[PDB]
């Protein structure tokens, strides 16, 4: 999904604080 | 490398064998042509070609229900000698399905157990469907359990097996056939589940909201407890059981070898996105008694063993943080000699649901198969209706007439009431 | 005067959250199913259908 | 010069040893392919100890892995460090021990080993002065406690004069995940007290005890215990390896701890453990490691030292510090405590000096001590016993595979025997 | 000694690390700050 | 070596080194994030090894809704993660609450932090106590506190900083029991406390600094320099010195009486100092006036039993004499007859240091005043007056009794308060 453009390098961002998942912008 | 044979004997087992087959093509991802669109060995063998081939046999003694599956969506999937079919049934009667109508067709269910046996490189056991209240479900079992364990010795045998209804009982004579196969169970068996139909009747209901169920909501939940047994060979995880390994920690004596199996959590779709499903709420569910797979009441009984199968994202902080509460209930009561009374299987795969399903998608699943004394409780309500029977000698020349003795009923009765006094002997503590 | 128009996209959203949570596994097949026409966008049509 | 020579079995002994084979490749400076990345020339001084020169400039580990199934050895050569491992140092059998002693250690445990006998004996004579042994595995299961123990019998009668420690991993009541561990525990012991040289007995209850309270981490995984576990591991060894004032091998750490041979019992603990949020916040000084090394909450036992008394402590010291500080610590609680140890030998506490400090950190310190408290470690093993042999459940597991039931019952005798010892030694 | 949100074996409903409630502090930082060079030994130090 | 220790309990006490701390801060140019741009600093901060510095200061409050605005804002980076310490529900204006129930569950969390200080710190001078007499919070901890505290440490000097309850405005109903509930104890275990109260420096900054709306910001950014004022005689260097013990013994002749009052000189706005001079004799004179009191008392009323003059900046002995001759010449001051000699002075080379934003004006010197009078003692009978005022008719009382506090011991806390202003009327007549 992050090779998968749609989305802005600025869309991804970390889930949490000092968390290795990442998720989109709200 | 590592695989079962699995076995379904009966109208029982090809309807249980049509909602659990289905799921290893969805689990595995295998397309009803047969195809990928090595965790599928298995089951799936592999071919030149490259399609596969389930290891499985499906048995009856009529040709009504195996033609569905012939002419049905799955008719390229099944291998043509793997569906085997008898011309007449064995009609509800014991001595007709192991003397008469079950001998004319073992010779050629047994070249296709050889045959399957010689493909497997390493085979782990077998794995039974059947009923307890059919005709060739116990009439044609007592006899191919009997003869399975004369060629292959130590190989395991489970069982999954459909026990009669405390309360609702769709045939006669049912009584009869429960108990004479008993015998084919005790020392040609290894770890016998059991699963009826309205401890399952009751699930649906106030659980997943639906009203008016079949036999095809019956089999899906009898089809995903199958699945978390074997998952641990199938994919990885951080604590992998076997069927040699959970037969460890299951059953300390020999002639005890029958747990009561739960699956939770057990919900429908809408309910399912307001609740946190936390791994302390989907192990509290397992004990309670309302989720129990057997019409019997732990609260009576004392547990001696007991198996957790955990999928997806588990972690084991949170297994032990809720087995350590699960200790200090006063309601749960164990034997005194199993101060160790639980194990572990952590796989990774979260369950996999269905198109058309009355269960959500989860990312968390545990089947729990507890032993307990309780089930002496489900025997003595059927010990019970079987000389309330016999004493007025009734439907025994459907027996006696076909090819077996009048002195296999004092057998059957005398036998299983040791397997009755074993419990008591078991059940005081030291 | 909006009421059943909020409760009615309430609805809505709701059901297509579910429905897209219990058919697609990912969010990239959702979103290609959603859009039939490849263009990268979701028009009213294929909204609608 | 001279080598150890891992020994890994079992499932959680491959778990150990991919943590283990972690560090020490990153104390080395060994990168996953195989080659040498490193910044000073002392790392590359002594590492033929555990790593074995080979062409292109490429070390392998002097280590066996062992197992009686195979879905472990699939996950740790997919691992990030799987590579390095050498492909005939995986024996591996087809059929699973399944939570049985028996057959481990009769039927499917007594013939794997010939392959694993054939595969060290080659590695053994390719060292050049070879110092001893050193072994994980898990008492819990079958393949670590049945077949990992199989080989603490054979190899000591082959090579008398050499050193076998072994870090075992024992039950615990609360962390209790298997139905007949009892047996596969006491069945154990009775191979562990004869045949070995030290043991340091790690527990997986006083593992999760110091991430909750002392690491500060909310929801542990067995990768955060495995690395607890591997930070000892390295730092039992650190002298033979790198200069010092006063280093000390395997050797001076088993003829200062075990005054009688039945005496080789251990437990052990790591000094510099902190917080994350404090991990800047707090000065790391010489007062400041002694005092968290004795306290009951760093301990990797499930026994609390206040029950009972030290025997004899050995400490070992990574990085740059003042020799006075040393000596003055480790005698002041030598002095103050003057319960806590018993009275008839003098100088209990051991000294030893590395060098190097472990990378990313300035000063380590690893605390290996003989405590009577471990005989309340194997009294809660033995009441379950009794408990459970009293009923004769199981037991088909068990006579069923080739043993009388009299096994259990010198099993029990002899382990009743070595908690009747540390008493009258008290 | 124990904090009053020390983690333990206490069963807690746990929200994301945004909520401020049991432990945050010690989730929301990152555990990594490992990064030394080899100092080197007393006596290649003094002896020049 | 001279190291002094920090406490900061209740709302009132936590914003006011909320303030205070980016004022040293800034003294010292340190940031936030704990590090010096490129020893004095050894009152207050300790080097860690790394380069960072640290605070000596103890944050502890039992609801989380004022420390987690520190946790959470721009000074995440300075103070210490277990310094740092919460309960879960506050104490409701109740000091029963504070003092009895849940003050009981983080006690020990609050003295081992205060060991490992003490254990950290090569010398020891005292303790800095920042609280307010209303909430239940800041009169019932701090008893029991200070009562531990004196079991552990001894002969050491705690200074405690209280917010004093104003006699017309005040945010309490129960402000009276909470005061008389914590002046109960702070009798038997304390050697300074210095009061401060919220409608004198309302009127200050309505009428020295025109500012017509002040929040609390002002207030606590003018406590906080008071306090950085009677610091920079442990921190910097200066003509004449004076340290925690000395002017303790100065400030207390008495075992019972010491509650003195502090003023800040000068304070005025940016504009007016660049038209005005303020000489020395000016600025201690505007420290004796009636407006410049930062207790609303009438200072007519009590005479002065001992005072120092803390001066920062170039202040010279000459002037300071002179100017204390002028005050000794004036009448209207009145002194006790059996203290001739009651102003002891210091002088600190340093001078006073603004806050970017702030509304304090650039001054080349100031002066802190602390002064021991019989003023105070309207003030307590207003408070005894409106406490017996609730007693008579028990108002408020049950929610006390079903907290776990008994009925008698109001009683022996008022008698004990009529005693100690009774010991006030016998100290003002002479012989
Ligand atoms: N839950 C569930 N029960 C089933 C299913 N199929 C059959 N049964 C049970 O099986 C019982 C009847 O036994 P059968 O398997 O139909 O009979 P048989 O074994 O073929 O023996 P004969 O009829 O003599 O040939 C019914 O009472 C059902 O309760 C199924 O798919 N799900
Ligand atoms: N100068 C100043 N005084 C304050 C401040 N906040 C509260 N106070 C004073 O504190 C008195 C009431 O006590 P509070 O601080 O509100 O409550 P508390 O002391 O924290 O005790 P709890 O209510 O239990 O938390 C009021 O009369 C105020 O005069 C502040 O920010 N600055
Ligand atoms: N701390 C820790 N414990 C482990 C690890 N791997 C396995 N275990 C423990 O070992 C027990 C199971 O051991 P088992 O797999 O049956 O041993 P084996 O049969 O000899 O391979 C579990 O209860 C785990 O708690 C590990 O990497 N770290
Ligand atoms: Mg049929
Ligand atoms: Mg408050």
């Amino acid at each position: 999904e992050e090779r998968v453009l749609l989305i802005k390098p600025e869309d991804i961002v970390l889930k949490e604080a000092g968390s290795t998942e990442k998720t989109l912008r709200t | 490398m590592r695989e079962c044979i699995s076995i379904h004997v009966g109208q029982a087992g090809v309807q249980i064998g049509n909602a659990c087959w289905e799921l290893y093509c969805l689990e595995h991802g295998i397309q009803p042509d047969g195809q990928m669109p090595d965790s599928f060995n298995t089951f799936f063998s592999e071919t030149g070609a490259g399609k596969h081939v389930p290891r499985a046999v499906f048995v009856d003694l009529e040709p009504t229900v195996i033609d569905e599956v012939r002419t049905g969506t799955y008719r390229q999937l099944f291998h043509p000698e793997q569906l085997i079919t008898g011309k007449e049934d064995a009609a509800n009667n014991y001595a007709r399905g192991h003397y008469t109508i079950g001998k004319e067709i073992i010779d050629l269910v047994l070249d296709r157990i050889r045959k399957l046996a010689d493909q497997c490189t390493g085979l782990q056991g077998f794995l039974v469907f059947h009923s307890f209240g059919g005709g060739t479900g116990s009439g044609f079992t007592s006899l191919l359990m009997e003869r399975l364990s004369v060629d292959y010795g130590k190989k395991s045998k489970l069982e999954f097996s459909i026990y009669p209804a405390p309360q609702v009982s769709t045939a006669v004579v049912e009584p009869y056939n429960s108990i004479l196969t008993t015998h084919t169970t005790l020392e040609h068996s290894d770890c016998a589940f059991m699963v009826d139909n309205e401890a399952i009747y009751d699930i649906c209901r106030r659980n997943l909201d639906i009203e008016r169920p079949t036999y095809t909501n019956l089999n899906r939940l009898i089809g995903q407890i199958v699945s978390s047994i074997t998952a641990s060979l199938r994919f990885d995880g951080a604590l992998n059981v076997d069927l040699t390994e959970f037969q460890t920690n299951l059953v300390p004596y020999p002639r005890i070898h029958f747990p009561l199996a739960t699956y939770a959590p057990v919900i429908s779709a809408e309910k399912a996105y307001h609740e946190q499903l936390s791994v302390a709420e989907i192990t509290n569910a397992c004990f309670e008694p309302a989720n129990q797979m057997v019409k019997c009441d732990p609260r009576h009984g004392k547990y001696m063993a007991c198996c957790l199968l955990y999928r997806g994202d588990v972690v084991p902080k949170d297994v032990n943080a809720a087995i350590a509460t699960i200790k200090t209930k006063r309601t749960i009561q164990f034997v005194d000699w199993c101060p160790t009374g639980f194990k572990v299987g952590i796989n990774y795969q979260p369950p996999t649901v269905v198109p058309g399903g009355d269960l959500a998608k989860v990312q968390r699943a545990v089947c729990m198969l507890s032993n307990t004394t309780a089930i002496a409780e489900a025997w003595a309500r059927l010990d019970h209706k079987f000389d309330l029977m016999y004493a007025k000698r009734a439907f025994v020349h459907w027996y006696v007439g076909e090819g077996m003795e009048e002195g296999e009923f004092s057998e059957a009765r005398e036998d299983m009431a040791a397997l009755e006094k074993d419990y008591e002997e078991v059940g005081v503590d030291s | 005067g909006k009421d059943r128009q909020r409760a009615l996209i309430a609805a809505v959203r709701h059901h297509l959250k579910k429905v897209n949570y219990q058919k697609f596994d990912t969010l990239l097949a959702a979103f290609r199913h959603y859009d039939k026409k490849g263009d990268g966008m979701i028009d009213k049509d294929e909204l609608q259908e | 010069m001279r080598e150890i020579v891992h020994l890994q079995a079992g499932q959680c002994g491959n778990q150990i040893g991919a943590k283990f084979w972690e560090v020490i490749s990153d104390e080395h400076g060994i990168d996953p392919t195989g080659t040498y990345h490193g910044d000073s020339d002392l790392q590359l001084e002594r590492i033929n100890v555990y790593y074995n020169e080979a062409t292109g400039g490429k070390y392998v580990p002097r280590a066996v892995l062992v197992d009686l199934e195979p879905g472990t050895m699939d996950s740790v050569r997919s691992g990030p460090f799987g590579q390095i491992f050498r492909p005939d140092n995986f024996v591996f059998g087809q059929s699973g021990a399944g939570n049985n002693w028996a057959k481990g250690h009769y039927t499917e445990g007594a013939e794997l080993v010939d392959s694993v006998l054939d595969v060290v004996r080659k590695e053994a004579e390719s060292c050049d002065c070879l110092q001893g042994f050193q072994l994980t595995h898990s008492l819990g299961g079958g393949t670590g406690s049945g077949m990992g123990t199989l080989l603490i019998s054979k190899i000591r009668e082959e090579y008398p004069d050499r050193i076998m420690n072994t870090f075992s991993v024992v039950p615990s009541p609360k962390v209790s995940d298997t139905v007949v561990e009892p047996y596969n525990a006491t069945l154990s012991v009775h191979q562990l007290v004869e045949n070995t040289d030290e043991t340091y007995c790690i527990d997986n209850e006083a593992l999760y005890d110091i991430c909750f309270r002392t690491l500060k981490l909310t929801t542990p995984t067995y990768g955060d215990l495995n690395h607890l576990v591997s930070a000892t591991m390295s730092g039992v060894t650190t002298c033979l390896r790198f200069p010092g004032q006063l280093n000390a091998d395997l050797r001076k750490l088993a003829v200062n701890m075990v005054p009688f041979p039945r005496l080789h019992f251990f437990m052990p603990g790591f000094a510099p453990l902190t917080s994350r949020g404090s991990q800047q916040y707090r000065a790391l000084t010489v007062p400041e490691l002694t005092q968290q090394m004795f306290d009951a909450k760093n301990m990797m036992a499930a026994c609390d030292p206040r029950h009972g008394r030290y025997l004899t402590v050995a400490a070992v010291f990574r990085g740059r510090m003042s020799m006075k500080e040393v000596d003055e610590q480790m005698l002041n609680v030598q002095n103050k405590n003057s319960s806590y140890f018993v009275e008839w030998i003098p100088n209990n506490v051991k000294t030893a000096v590395c060098d190097i400090p472990p990378r990313g950190l300035k000063m380590s310190a690893t605390f290996i001590g003989n405590s009577t408290a471990i005989q309340e470690l194997f009294k809660r093993i033995s009441e379950q016993f009794t408990a459970m042999f009293r009923r004769k459940a199981f037991l088909h597991w068990y006579t069923g595979e080739g043993m009388d039931e009299m096994e259990f019952t010198e099993a029990e005798s002899n382990m009743n025997d070595l908690v009747s010892e540390y008493q009258q030694y008290q | 000694p124990q904090p009053l949100s020390t983690p333990s074996w206490q069963i807690e409903t746990k929200y994301s690390t945004k909520v401020l409630t049991g432990n945050w502090m010690e989730e929301r930082r990152k555990f990594t700050r490992d990064t030394d060079k080899t100092p080197q030994s007393i006596y290649r130090k003094e002896y020049i």
